[PDB]
């Protein structure tokens, strides 16, 4: 599959290129993060939705809250498409205050950890 | 023009020196207007990503049902990109309608005016 | 209520932490209007003297012919009060068609932004 | 392509490190192409807001009358957008050329090339 | 199109996710960096060969190089598929020494710098 | 006059201050003109001598095939003469379709705008 | 048995203690062995990664043409890779017969005996 | 050819800077090929005295019977000459099969890979 993520330090750097249509395609990170848990053992970890031109996936909101949790491990937005995607994300309204937009969609919270 | 011209309000209301920010208005607003408020936040937090933003109601004009609905979800809106709103003026009795309503969600940070909002936020800086 | 919506404008605009004072509008604007906020701006004094006040005219929306005028009577006025006040934000096509009439008698002290303006009276504080 | 060349030149002759900003240009111009100068200025001065700039006319072309007329009004306006003109090279028959004219308004600041205009800049830095 | 890349610092982050058939994707990524170098005016740049699938591509190799010169700026390769990957770049040899594998195909020469 | 016109452009694009040089230049220029501004290095380089100079190609006008050629062997006489060259502002596909081109020589200095380029200067200064 | 007794060889020539890596073989070896050998280093370096690695040819087994070959593509590839690669044992008619190749392009590091080597990995460490 | 290509490979794999030694070898070996090797670890002592030397075994090829044998009389010979020998690599059910064999006699030093064997000899250095 196409999709591919590499982590610096103990710190992963998950991407959103585009909304992945496909929430298979969802489970399909999800159980790559999840090796890479297992195998890598590093802590911090990253995430950056350049766009999420679909929102209202609470199913995806699920699998952010999961992969924090599972991960019991750090975990940070870029966030993109804020416009829509934040009316959208705030139409589905939020149960968690852990992430926030990355600092520097890398190096703030590269700096902060 | 006086639409234009209220679009010529919010965008002030929001920068300020220093990358801090906030968004004082006036109480009785439209709810589509408050939407388009949405809209400016977002646009403007692209411009200069901002972790510092503010609220501002001091002397609201009317406390409006649908209004606290903005200021509801659009408080809850700051956390959600990430970016740190606070409430620094607004009226009692405002308030109190608000805490009338039996509003009970609400559990963000807050000031005295403008003044304790800046001293905060040099602290925060 | 438009008409109270652009009176709602003002006076935030002058309002500042630490008795900074400042005063950002929209450019194309009505001269009684502005007359109000010339009102607008002595009652502002007296409810707080400050020495410190500026004309913010960022990104003014039409550089209008009497609208200078105003700020050239304007400006004038907050020496008068013996009050200062600093144009700190504006266009710069908007400068030059101000130029291009000619002005001359313009002296006055001004800065760069919100920005600027604040490093001078932190530091006029 | 020819005029496009010319307004190739201008945007370089302002640009410097350091948000510095100067403007050296050929002293026969066109007046309709210095108005174009005078536009390239204010937008040059959004693109980043700059305190510092300076006329440069080193070796002016030829001293026209209406080109003082620009550098006239383009002197009292660059400096009063709160953003600072000097004039570092020029010639002397230019001056004289000028002084002659009578000229009584000139009392800003000035530099021997851009030698001395750096220095001043770096100690204005 | 699919392909995006994102800098850290001035540091720029060229990614191989797969051997790109389309030498014509090459010029689009030339062309992408070229516009990155005009905005950002950053001076770093990395590229990861994660796998080169394709080698031989002189041109490609090509490109490798005017990206180092025109850049005038930093340029690390990680090395990938190296087995098939180097047999072919050394059948194709190199005449230049400037870039070489990422030391930590990230961490290493983001240190380095 | 547009000659001369241009002729006035190259010697202010290489003087500097603190004995530092440069070139900036239209990308689409005449090749019997590069060789004019060829002799105009020389000749500046004699009036003062420098160590110091840069070219730049900032926003090439166009980049047409000759006039590599002419920094191609511009590049090398600069830096040979013992007074070193430096490109500071170019385009992209301007560079692509240098590189395009199977250049194989360059191994010169450059720099990032008149930003990085200076930034060596005071370093190598 | 044999090859895979070969086979066993080089792997442990390649590892050492603190990442540093090295390769000592027999000098009259199969061209196919080579390529693999080629091939183990590769996986080897990924196994972990070290930018410290040496080819080392103490008491060559033969001066074999082609085995050149291999050390010159090879020599080159540790560099291809990004790695480093030295050799620090010889035969001098093993070299002599190199050099009456004509051979050129070596242009690498090397050091006398595994002993120089590692001080000056321990050097480079 | 292959025995000589053998016999090429115990010398290096006893020779190490700072006249540490070491004895990397397959572990399927011929008896009187281990015999040879003893010969060689005798020759290669008095070539250079070497207090430091070791017996590495790491990934032993096969754990055979008389192969024990010889490391059994080799370890004790080799320490006992007043020259250390230890034992850094192997593989664990290689020492199975040796400790299954009941061995008792065992009670000479060993490491962890060619890693803790240096760092330990190091501080016998």
């Amino acid at each position: 599959s196409a999709i591919s993520i590499s982590k610096l330090q103990d710190v992963l750097i998950a991407s959103v290129q585009v909304d992945l249509t496909e929430s298979t395609l969802r489970d399909f990170s999800l159980d790559l993060l999840d090796a890479v848990k297992s195998t890598r053992a590093k802590g911090v970890m990253i995430e950056l939705s350049g766009v999420k031109t679909l929102d209202g996936e609470s199913m995806h909101s699920l699998l952010d809250v999961v992969k924090t949790v599972e991960v019991m491990g750090r975990r940070c937005l870029l966030v993109g498409l804020r416009p829509g995607v934040v009316i959208g994300l705030m139409d589905i309204g939020i149960d968690l205050a852990s992430t926030l937009c990355v600092a520097d969609l890398e190096q703030g919270f590269l700096y902060l950890e | 023009e006086q639409s234009e011209a209220l679009l010529a309000m919010s965008t002030p209301v929001t920068m300020i020196w220093q990358d801090i920010l906030m968004l004082p208005i006036v109480g009785i607003i439209d709810s589509k207007r408050a939407q388009d408020i949405m809209s400016a936040v977002l646009n403007k937090i692209s411009e200069n990503r901002a972790k510092i933003f503010i609220m501002d109601i001091s002397g609201v004009a009317v406390v409006d049902t649908a209004v606290a609905n903005h200021f509801i979800k659009i408080t809850k809106a700051t956390k959600l990109m990430g970016c740190d709103c606070l409430v620094s003026g607004v009226s009692p009795s405002i308030a109190r309608t608000m805490v009338q309503l039996g509003i009970n969600v609400g559990e963000v940070r807050t000031n005295a005016t403008l003044r304790d909002a800046l001293e905060n936020a040099f602290k925060i800086v």
